[PDB]
This record gives structure tokens, sequence and C-alpha cells, in this order.
């Protein structure tokens, strides 16, 4: 499994 | 190595040898599809209202408070101020090398609040591009992440390609916000200053980040509401990091 990583949400 | 040098290819890529600029990307002025997918009604201004100061498809133009960009059939053409992602009407930023988040970017003067600071640009990306990306990245071993969603179906990546924008750093408390705008047609990412910015303020926003990855990274963003990692406390699967 990734040992890192993500995904950015836009919000205000 | 200022920042026009990141237009130039052969003089970045000699400064990032250097470590004067951050290494090698692609330059795209607006979104890559990996997998390919009305005017307003504001009243034109007359040439002695453009000469006496007044703003074209301002604070009561309809496609603005949509968040919809005009085109160019705008019934105030020319004088538009409501086409800033399409006419490239970024803030003026410098990338600055931080004490221990990478690259950053910050405010060369000083900057209102809700100005457009730049786009989020890159390659957008469906489900299945988007979990063969993450091994991918998984695979490199790479410190940063910059996926970005758009839309259920569409992560927008600037890790191979994109532009300055892909340097804004994360804070628990931000400076900016992202907006979701409408370009003809189809949807952007925009990061636009929440409050005022002074000149050679860091520019930061609030990632939301959504952790897939077995460990968090830390967060060294300073704020006395510092949440201490990057994705908060929990960490959720791909599919739901990629908006399933
Ligand atoms: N507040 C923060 N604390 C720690 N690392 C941060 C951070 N904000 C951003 N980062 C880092 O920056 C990555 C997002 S991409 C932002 C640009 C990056 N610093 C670069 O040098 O290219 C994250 O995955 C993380 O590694
Ligand atoms: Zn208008
Ligand atoms: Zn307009
Ligand atoms: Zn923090």
């Amino acid at each position: 499994a990734p040992r890192f990583g993500g995904v950015m949400r836009p919000n205000r | 190595c200022v920042m026009d040098d990141f237009r130039d290819p052969q003089r970045w890529k000699e400064c990032a040898k250097q470590g004067k600029m951050p290494c090698y990307f692609d330059l795209i002025e607006e979104n890559v599809y990996l997998t390919e997918r009305m005017q307003c009604e504001c009243t034109p201004l007359s040439k002695d209202e453009r000469a006496q100061g007044e703003i074209a498809c301002g604070e009561d133009c309809l496609n603005r408070l949509l968040m919809i960009e005009c085109s160019s059939r705008c019934p105030n053409g020319d004088y538009c101020s409501n086409r800033r992602f399409q006419r490239k009407q970024h803030a003026d930023v410098e990338v600055i090398l931080t004490e221990k988040k990478g690259w950053g970017l910050r405010a060369a003067k000083d900057l209102p609040s809700n100005t457009f600071v730049l786009e989020y640009c890159g390659e957008v990306l469906d489900h299945k591009e988007f979990k063969a990306r993450v091994k991918e990245y998984a695979r490199n071993k790479n410190i940063h992440y910059y996926f970005m969603a758009l839309k259920n179906d569409e992560i927008i990546d600037a890790t191979q390609k994109g532009n300055c924008s892909r340097f804004m750093n994360h804070s628990c408390e931000p400076n900016c916000e992202t907006q979701k705008w409408t370009v003809n047609g189809q949807l952007r990412v925009g990061f636009f200053t929440t409050k005022l910015v002074p000149s050679g303020s860091e520019l930061t926003f609030d990632y939301q980040f959504q952790r897939y990855g077995k460990e968090a990274q830390k967060c060294f963003c300073g704020s006395a509401n510092c949440r201490g990692y990057l994705g908060g406390e929990n960490r959720v699967s791909i599919r739901a990091a990629g908006g399933k």
C-alpha cells in the first residue's frame, strides 16, 4: 500500500 | 534565476541543477485532458464610463456571481473584467524555498481580499488514470503530492505538468481558498486570497487533504490551531480520496 499520498479537496 | 526563467526551459533546467529554482515540470497555460469528455446581462459601459474608471462585469455581473467567466461575446467585449482565467490575469507571485515544506509561493506585492492568484492547472485524470498515478508516485517514493479534486470523476494532477500554483503550501489558518469556475462550459480551479495579503507573505490554502497513505506527513504551517498532520486524524481509502 502507498506509504504516502492523498488528494486535495476544493472547499471555501 | 528570476520568475521569468520558468518561461525559459534551457535556463530553468540549469538553475534547477544549481538548486536556485525548483525541479523542471511542463509549464501549461490551461488544463490538459488525458481522456477527452451564455452571455451576461450587464449594460455595456460607454467610452466615457471606461475613461472615468468604471469596472465592466464587476460586482453585479450575473456570470461572476455564479462563478462563470464571460466569453469574447460579452456585451462589454474587451473591457470585461470577468475573463481572468482566460486572460491569465494572475497576481504578482514568487517561488521561494521554505525551511521544511519544500518550495512555496509568496505575494510579490500587496494583494487585496478576494484577489485571483493563479489557476491550479494540470493533467485532468479519470479514476483509472488516478489509480495508475497513485501506484507510479508510490513506486517512485514521491514526497510531494499534486492531486486536486475537480469533479467526482476528474482529478487535476500537477505533478508533471502545471503552473506555479503547484507550489502553494498547506495552512491550517490560510490566506487563500480555492474557487471552482466555469470557463467555456469546462470547470477550472483557481486560488483566491481570503484576506489582505501583504507583500512577501507566503500564499497558503487549506488542502482539506484526503490522505490514502499508510503514514501521515507532519504539518509545518505553524498556526496556533495547526492540525499536526496533512490529512488530519483519519486515513481514507484510495477510491474515497479519488471521489468515488
Ligand atoms: N503545511 C505543510 N506542512 C508540511 N509539508 C507541506 C505543507 N504544505 C505543503 N507541504 C508539502 O508540499 C506537498 C504539496 S505540493 C506544494 C508544493 C511543494 N512544497 C513543492 O516543493 O513542490 C505536500 O505533499 C507536502 O510534502
Ligand atoms: Zn457581465
Ligand atoms: Zn463580461
Ligand atoms: Zn498546520
